[PDB]
């Protein structure tokens, strides 16, 4: 907890995150264009990440936004059933999202996410773990020290895992039950993207400048 | 490149 | 250990898995072809997936077979520096999976695999397992039972950081940092599917009949 | 469906 104190990266979360039902594929747009702005606000405040050399910070966002944004709302939408809660206040019912043409990435949002982030109770001190191991990915290209990276990503998980025994001793694959929650968030921010490529590519779907920055090559 | 990203994180 | 013994799945690795410079390509999808009937076997092996239903074994190795064969090459290729070791003897070299057009995911697989495994000397105990929860993916769809996959995927994990923390108690970390490799897994394996539908769709690249079975709808 | 697989299973 020394070097990567939970309490700062509870600290991050409870900084960056404070309905009505919302084209519900431009709301949800509109809302991860807001949502950027808020995630470097987020990085900043994760221990060391505004320490690394810029061009490294740039690296690392811009591998990550897109699993950090479906993690943190996913984890907001624990508090409905058959929605996704975005951060503009507005709510994306199951049924809407299939009426727009969204209806199975919806269904997996749901299905290996928020379900599952309900199911054992996540909390906001795990989230935000998850999301800075996120954050601190060492396979991003280009990173000018990867090792440096993936010494912080460690310090993250050591932390993590420090706070789930300390916290919830009866259980003890609490920890690799998290972990193993980031291959579907891969997943689902990879099919994202595709989405947000087709709605670039079709044109008939307004992206604001933050989210049409992060689409830009490479 | 990467505009607004850089202008955010100065 | 009781009911997931870590020497069962290393003894499922050793029954199945005992060179020269191979279009690389399709040599490539040969050997895949060929370890498709040796991922049934190896799964077999696997304690209690043989007493799953028919047709949630189906989708087990359905959904995980990319992820799996992914994982056993890469393992495999610790024993050279610059290329991928096939399960028919050949050896693909990085300049000619670079010449045949395949050298972007070629790269990523030594990169965020075969070296990190090398870095890690991730052993085949620890493979097995890993492999192991891959087939045990819960998240799947149309399992019968999704709860009873969770359950042998918790198994499977418990198993692993108890091998871990006895044979590698220096390194506290060492369980985290294994699961750590999955997402680039799922990643890899999502994008050597998108390379196998193309070729598929191209129609220039022979493709054998298990191969192209995995590559049938759904 | 799967064949093979199905096959290769039993
Ligand atoms: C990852 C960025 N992204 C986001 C961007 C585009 C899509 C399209 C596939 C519709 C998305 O699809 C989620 C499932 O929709 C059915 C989520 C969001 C959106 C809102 C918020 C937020 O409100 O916090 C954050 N990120
Ligand atoms: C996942 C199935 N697959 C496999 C199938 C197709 C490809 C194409 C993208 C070329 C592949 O690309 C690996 C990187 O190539 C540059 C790996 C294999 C191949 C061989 C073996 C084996 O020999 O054990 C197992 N799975």
């Amino acid at each position: 907890n020394e070097d990567m104190p939970v309490e700062r990266i509870l600290e991050a979360e409870l900084a960056v995150e404070p309905y009505v039902e919302a084209d519900p594929v431009t709301n949800i747009c509109q809302a991860a264009d807001k949502q950027l702005f808020t995630l470097v606000e987020w990085a900043k405040r994760i221990p060391h990440f505004s320490e690394l050399p810029l061009d490294d910070q740039v690296i690392l966002l811009r591998a990550g936004w897109n699993e950090l944004l479906i993690a943190s709302f996913s984890h907001r939408s624990i508090a409905v059933k058959d929605g996704i809660l975005l951060a503009t206040g507005l709510h994306v019912h199951r049924n809407s999202a299939h009426s727009a043409g969204v209806g199975a990435i919806f269904d997996r949002v749901l299905t290996e996410l928020v379900s599952k982030m309900r199911d054992m109770q996540m909390d906001k001190t795990e989230l935000g773990c998850l999301r800075a191991i996120v954050l601190f990915n060492p396979d991003s290209k280009g990173l000018s020290n990867p090792a440096e990276v993936e010494a912080l990503r460690e310090k993250v998980y050591a932390s993590l895992e420090a706070y789930c025994k300390h916290k919830y001793p009866e259980q003890p694959g609490r920890f690799a039950k998290l972990l193993l929650r980031l291959p579907a968030l891969r997943s689902i921010g990879l099919k994202c993207l595709e989405h947000l490529f087709f709605f670039k590519l079709i044109g008939d779907t307004p992206i604001d400048t933050f989210l049409m920055e992060m689409l830009e090559a490479p | 490149k990467h505009k607004i990203l850089h202008r955010l994180l100065q």
